[PDB]
């Protein structure tokens, strides 16, 4: 439905708490495939399986290979703004 | 193959 902008807060050493799939080499968006219980995405809320990640902290993810999205997501620090839309 | 990568971050 609507595009949402959601903030995730975590410690440097924590993971985001999401699994992603898709990517340019598969012809599909970066899609959230799992939200892991008790981890930052689950605690903060607003991110769900089936969301496409359009951008993370202002960085466009719409034409990234899978591993490029993994890299950009893995480089996040403590505050992370997600731009997502359920597809 | 056709299978998609899945990665936890």
């Amino acid at each position: 439905g609507p595009i949402r902008k959601v903030l995730l807060l975590k410690e440097d050493h924590e993971g985001l708490g999401i699994s992603i799939t898709g990517g340019k080499e598969h012809g599909v968006p970066i899609l959230i495939s799992e939200i892991h219980p008790g981890q930052p995405a689950d605690r903060c809320g607003g991110l769900h399986v089936g969301d496409a990640i359009l951008a993370v902290n202002g960085v466009n993810l719409r034409d990234t290979k899978h591993k490029e999205a993994v890299t950009i997501l893995s480089q996040q620090r403590g505050e992370i703004e997600f731009e997502v839309v359920y597809v | 193959n056709s299978r998609w990568q899945v990665t936890r971050v």
